[PDB]
RNA sequence: UGACGGGGAAUCAGGGUUCGAUUCCGGAGAGGGAGCCUGAGAAACGGCUACCACAUCCAAGGAAGGCAGCAGGCGCGCAAAUUACCCACUCCCGACCCGGGGAGGUAGUGACGAAAAAUAACAAUACAGGACUCUUUCGAGGCCCUGUAAUUGGAAUGAGUCCACUUUAAAUCCUUUAACGAGGAUCCAUUGGAGGGCAAGUCUGGUGCCAGCAGCCGCGGUAAUUCCAGCUCCAAUAGCGUAUAU
């Protein structure tokens, strides 16, 4: 169902979100899923605004702060 | 290893000596209180069953460790004279175990009945 | 209503003018000369050397045979002979006036550990201290701020469970030790 | 000339009790009237809920649009001025939210460069705008 | 296939990682892309090292580094 | 009157000034007010009688209320802890060595504060200094010391895991001790600062009276000694920064 979507709306791109959340994190815990996650999310942000890319390097930089707080 | 013992004074009130060991185990951990009652008792011509030690503190360094102990006469004063909690830890004794809150709550419930009642509600 | 003690006080006191740097210089000799970690330990040899010379002030405005002098001087002299910063001679109340602050930092035993030779450099000293390898007369002593009166002057020595001292050498040479 | 005689002490104690209403900060801190109308109320923050954001221009030598928020106190309704400090900290904001709004550090009297403000915010949503702002914390 | 891919391997993921690259870019044009992909980053780095979530996070960040660099000049 | 009084507290040269609800004493009150029973002792509220006010159950005939006791939740707030264990202690009550006590003791949350105190030490080699008996200068010595270098080295040890003891009503924590536990000792100390006041840049990149810093004076209009970053440093140091009373 990921590959025959093609979603438009806020709540199907939402749908669309979790189910490839949902395919992604299976593999979490394969040596090789570091790498390939990282690769991904460069190639995915590279279209993305400057605002929107500095927001999402925010997002992972309190929560490596939260990793040490946890 | 070695005991030695402070402040000596016999009571002849309560039926004991009271004294203030001092024990000396320089290269080893705290010695057991059963040890240092092994070693009284064949210091005072009495079996180990009729004294009692307790608080011992081990000083700082390694060094001596110093508490109190007591020679009774019998251990039928014993039975008399020490508390329940020193004749438990050596297992002359038991407690029935309730022990607070269950007693409080049976206790506050035996005043809602009169008669014969209060012994057949719990 | 509890059975306990609240009594506590502060030993030492922050100075009001932070940044001079006359003062930072000379603390700072201190703290590198005697071993000290912070100017903390500074300022309470500062603050006690300060409660005596306000004892010593106190009594010196007094007619010399009212017996608070007689007593009290008797006493802290008796006290400043006895940890060894005034000497046995010149027990007069004056003298105690002509204290300096570094007489209270020799008679520690970080520095007299350094000046008894049983350490190389005076560092060495409080970290030969806070390894429990110093003991005082049968006394193991973790406390670098120990101050010895000199009826504790003379025994110092190594620990009798320490490797420098008696036996049992420890886990870095005995893990060496091992080779097959 | 001072009354300076032995069994003079009702007159120099109650000229003292009287001449010292002429000294400002006993006045200001014991009459009463600065506990009513400041709207703290004594406190040393209080909470409130930001109603709209404003700019307001420094005064003459400088020249900046101080980013400033104006909030409404939840403990006594009074309406306030304050300004929050780093930069780009306007941006954290929501309005209508919870911020936790402390004095400007001079004690009732509102300097700086900018003019009748003298409060500042230090939380937002009970995240603080330093964890806000350095990457510590999120929203 | 991307649904019914199951990669074990280097090469496989790799494969894996291209073909849901190709999916997600197509819906680049969206307006309401970035808030799926910052929520789709979130969920995917919630399970990552320290070590690792450190390296992505620099990645992106010398990225934006880098279109600061060329859209000023 | 954001007033319980006092013993007292924080500052302090002498004088003062301010604070004291708070563990000891003395007073007052148990939602607001009254009025009483018993008793040696009460205007008792872990007693009663109403009125006011607010609330629970109801078969709508009636019944019972009071945490400013220990814990706990609501609410107000900037602002305050676990519905734990026990009579071992210290004492009180009782007809009583014998029963009882959220009085108290003990643990838990706890950077309000206060005392102690880790975060490396030493020896090499190399380089640089220092003073040198030798050396007008090049150049010396472990024929002497001082510092540095994520450049080596084997000695010491607790943080911590954790058999036991010991403590103690029964556990815990501290102390004693057995086995593990250090190279970059990644077992990686922070908070504010570098124009003056005030110890510390006359550095490199960005912004160009915009963003902002700034307690005060002031900096910012393309060589910013002040913003935003990096490097270096410098106070304080298991802490320090900000806001208000003082």
């Amino acid at each position: 169902g990921i590959d025959a979507m093609n979603p438009s709306s806020r709540d199907d791109f939402t749908e669309f979100g979790k189910l490839l959340k949902d395919k992604i994190t299976q593999y979490e815990k394969s040596l090789y899923y570091a790498s390939f996650l990282e690769v991904l999310v460069r190639d995915v942000c590279i279209s993305l605004e400057i605002d929107d890319l500095k927001k999402i390097t925010n997002s992972l930089t309190v929560l490596c702060s939260e990793k040490q707080k946890q | 290893v070695t005991i030695r013992t402070r402040k000596f004074m016999t009571n002849r009130l309560l039926q004991r000596k009271q004294m203030v060991i001092d024990v000396l185990h320089p290269g080893k951990a705290t010695v057991p209180k059963t040890e240092i009652r092994e070693k009284l008792a064949k210091m005072y011509k009495t079996t180990p069953d009729v004294i009692f030690v307790f608080g011992f503190r081990t000083h700082f360094g390694g060094g001596k460790t110093t508490g109190f102990g007591m020679i009774y006469d019998s251990l039928d004063y014993a039975k008399k004279n020490e508390p329940k909690h020193r004749l438990a830890r050596h297992g002359l004794y038991e407690k029935k175990k309730t022990s607070r809150k269950q007693r409080k709550e049976r206790k506050n419930r035996m005043k809602k009945v009169r008669g014969t009642a209060k012994a057949n509600v719990g | 209503p509890v059975a306990r003690s609240w009594v506590c006080r502060k030993t030492y006191v922050t100075p009001r003018r932070p940044f001079e740097k006359s003062r930072l210089d000379q603390e700072l000799k201190l703290i590198g000369e005697y071993g000290l970690r912070n100017k903390r330990e500074v300022w309470r040899v500062k603050f006690t050397l300060a409660k005596i010379r306000k004892a010593a002030r106190e009594l010196l405005t007094l007619d010399e045979k009212d017996p608070r002098r007689l007593f009290e001087g008797n006493a802290l002299l008796r006290r400043l002979v006895r940890i060894g910063v005034l000497d046995e001679g010149k027990m007069k109340l004056d003298y105690i006036l002509g204290l300096k602050i570094e007489d209270f930092l020799e008679r520690r035993l970080q520095t007299q550990v350094f000046k008894l030779g049983l350490a190389k450099s005076i560092h060495h000293a409080r970290v030969l201290i806070r390894q429990r390898h110093i003991r005082v007369r049968k006394q193991v002593v973790n406390i670098p701020s120990f101050i010895v009166r000199l009826d504790s002057q003379k025994h110092i020595d190594f620990s009798l469970r320490s490797p420098y001292g008696g036996g049992r050498p420890g886990r870095v040479k005995r893990k060496n030790a091992k080779k097959g | 000339g001072k009354c300076r005689g032995l069994r003079t002490a009702r007159k120099l104690r109650s000229h003292r009790r009287d001449q010292k209403w002429h000294d400002k900060q006993y006045k200001k801190a014991h009459l009463g009237t600065a506990l009513k109308a400041n709207p703290f109320g004594g406190a040393s923050h209080a909470k409130g809920i930001v109603l709209e954001k404003v700019g307001v221009e420094a005064k003459q030598p400088n020249s900046a649009i101080r980013k400033c928020v104006r909030v409404q106190l939840i403990k006594n309704g009074k309406k306030i001025t304050a300004f929050v400090p780093n930069d780009g900290c306007l941006n954290f904001i929501e309005e209508n939210d919870e911020v936790l709004v402390a004095g400007f550090g001079r004690k009732g009297h509102a300097v700086g460069d900018i003019p009748g403000v003298r409060f500042k915010v230090v939380k937002v949503a009970n995240v603080s705008l330093l964890a806000l702002y350095k990457g510590k914390k999120e929203r």
